[PDB]
């Protein structure tokens, strides 16, 4: 039964360790979403194929 | 010659093979090199690339730094490596990141000098201010004296 | 990133929130207490931009942001606005998780009981704060300063609170409380510059306005003479510099505003002033205790900075006082932010630990708690 009640408390704590993670890539994922746009801001403009027809022929 | 390590051990060689496959147009066959650093240009299109030609003179400058003329196979495969980093890419950014986050044990945002010296120091390796300078200002492309986590990436970046 | 589970503190205002840790001497951040939005379509696309602005975020992109303020005349209306002002304390500046530290917060001993129970309710089930407690402001000012025994009188952005308290007691029948504060005078500043030719009805123009009233304006220790002079003379102007390059200059509306502390009636406020309701505060406490808080004028809260207050205080209560004693006021460079510096040293007291409420009885009692528990 001290089983039990660890089983029942160590669940709850890792559910929590779980939720906490969830939490660290949740911020990831959004502080990430803003570095995306603070990154995008910088490597958009070139991700485009140039000066292909300009000459050949 | 050491950059040839970046060269072919993050490449491979069947990449080499297909180097050879888009090259033989110059060669047209039984030939040991007759290639020139004019269609330089043409040889890097026919790689599939969008390039300027600024770049291409670049190139023909970022080689011939024996006064040659013509390309030698390290740093040619390494401008590639440097521009085409069509390697076995080096690293994992979990890797690259853990990475980080041990040399910069603190997570400070970045990894100063301070972890970089610290690591570098603890390879063994003999490290001067032009080692932990070079490694960081490769890293920190900012140039802020010290390098942040993408900066370690891509300074970490096609690395053996 | 702390060595010990010291306290948070944050003294949330109806203007702006400082936040710091127990223990310390200052803040490690202030806010604006403001969430802001835009009022505008967007344009452009792939530009980020907010649904919603937080703090300083709102504040600094405001040129196309209507900014609400969840805070007002000390009390909280708007809690979603104040999770995320809290959150954005707690997890982007000050850069802690409440959830390992207890946190104090503030608020004047009349203040609707509605404030203290949603800020326990908001630190204890957002947060998820180990233990909660709300302290008084003149609690706070009185640690700040020095002082048992005193008059608090707090002038700041939402009301004036007026307290007497003697021996750490409150005198609760003698709080001369006053629907008057340095909200009051920004809108009034803003009204009597539009009639200079500078109109100011827009949030980006409130703001500046309360920037103009920070820099330039002032109360002095004689309205009378210094309007004899201001309204004459160009002599006692001061100009201002707008974001865009405008310059204004303010004559005697510089003063004229501020003094209506002095002459609430000027804003059509029927009041006698927060000086004769200071003097009220005192004299309204039993006579062995009048002697006491006429010594200990304690000023504290936002205003206290406006050039001649101090003085003008003691002034105005000293001539209401009776002769032969001597009448002080307390007016130290900590004024208005001995809210925020007593909280820090409240919540580090010994004695304190028995009055912070933990996350278990909360369980029990839910956020009514705050009513059994802290005052």
């Amino acid at each position: 039964r001290q089983l039990h009640a660890r089983v029942d408390k160590v669940d709850e704590e890792r559910y929590d360790i779980e939720a906490k993670v969830t939490k660290n890539i949740t911020e990831i994922a959004d502080l990430t979403q803003k570095i995306f746009d603070l990154r995008g801001k910088f490597k958009r403009p070139t991700l485009r194929r140039v000066r292909i027809s300009a000459d050949a022929m | 010659d050491d950059i040839y390590k970046a060269a072919v051990e993050q490449l491979t060689e069947e990449q080499k093979n297909e180097f050879k496959a888009a090259f033989d147009i110059f060669v047209l066959g039984a030939e040991d090199g007759c290639i020139s650093t004019k269609e330089l240009g043409k040889v890097m299109r026919m790689l599939g690339q969008n390039p300027t030609p600024e770049e291409l003179q670049e190139m023909i400058d970022e080689v011939d730094e024996d006064g040659s003329g013509t390309v030698d196979f390290d740093e040619f495969l390494v401008m590639m490596v440097r521009c085409m980093k069509d390697d076995s890419k080096g690293k994992s950014e979990e890797e690259l990141s853990d990475l980080f986050r041990m040399f910069d044990k603190n997570a400070d945002g970045y990894i100063d000098l301070d972890e970089l010296k610290i690591m570098l120091q603890a390879t063994g390796e003999t490290i001067t201010e032009d080692d932990i300078e070079e490694l960081m200002k490769d890293g920190d492309k900012n140039n802020d004296g010290r390098i942040d986590y993408d900066e370690f990436l891509e300074f970490m970046k096609g690395v053996e | 990133d702390e060595d010990e589970t010291t306290a948070l503190v944050c003294d949330n205002g109806s203007g702006l929130v400082k936040a710091g840790f127990a223990g310390d001497d200052a803040p490690r951040a202030v806010f604006p207490s403001i969430v802001g939005r835009p009022r505008h379509q967007g344009v452009m696309v792939g530009m980020g931009q907010k649904d919603s602005y937080v703090g300083d975020e709102a504040q600094s992109k405001r040129g196309i942001l209507t900014l609400k303020y969840p805070i007002e005349h000390g009390i909280i209306t708007n809690w979603d606005d104040m999770e995320k002002i809290w959150h954005h304390t707690f997890y982007n500046e000050l850069r802690v998780a409440p959830e390992e530290h207890p946190t104090l917060l503030t608020e004047a001993p009349l203040n609707p009981k509605a404030n203290r129970e949603k800020m326990t309710q908001i630190m204890f089930e957002t947060f998820n704060v180990p233990a909660m407690y709300v302290a008084i402001q003149a609690v706070l000012s009185l640690y700040a300063s020095g002082r048992t025994t005193g008059i608090v009188l707090d002038s700041g952005d939402g009301v004036t609170h007026n307290v007497p308290i003697y021996e750490g007691y409150a005198l609760p029948h003698a709080i001369m409380r006053l629907d008057l504060a340095g909200r009051d005078l920004t809108d009034y500043l803003m009204k009597i510059l539009t009639e200079r030719g500078y109109s100011f009805v827009t949030t980006a123009e409130r703001e500046i306005v309360r920037d103009i009233k920070e820099k330039l304006c002032y109360v002095a220790l004689d309205f009378e003479n210094e309007m004899a002079t201001a309204a004459s003379s160009s002599s006692l102007e001061k100009s201002y510099e707008l974001p865009d390059g405008q310059v204004i200059t303010i004559g005697n509306e510089r003063f004229r505003c501020p003094e209506t502390l002095f002459q609430p009636s000027f804003i059509g406020m029927e009041s006698a002033g927060i000086h004769e309701t200071t003097y009220n505060s005192i004299m309204k406490c039993d006579i062995d205790i009048r002697k006491d808080l006429y010594a200990n004028n304690v000023m504290s809260g936002g205003t206290t900075m406006y050039p001649g207050i101090a003085d003008r205080m003691q002034k105005e209560i000293t001539a209401l006082a009776p002769s032969t004693m001597k009448i002080k006021i307390i007016a130290p460079p900590e004024r208005k932010y001995s809210v925020w510096i007593g909280g820090s040293i409240l919540a580090s007291l010994s004695t304190f630990q028995q009055m912070w409420i933990t996350k278990q009885e909360y369980d029990e009692a839910g956020p009514s708690i705050v009513h059994r528990k802290c005052f």
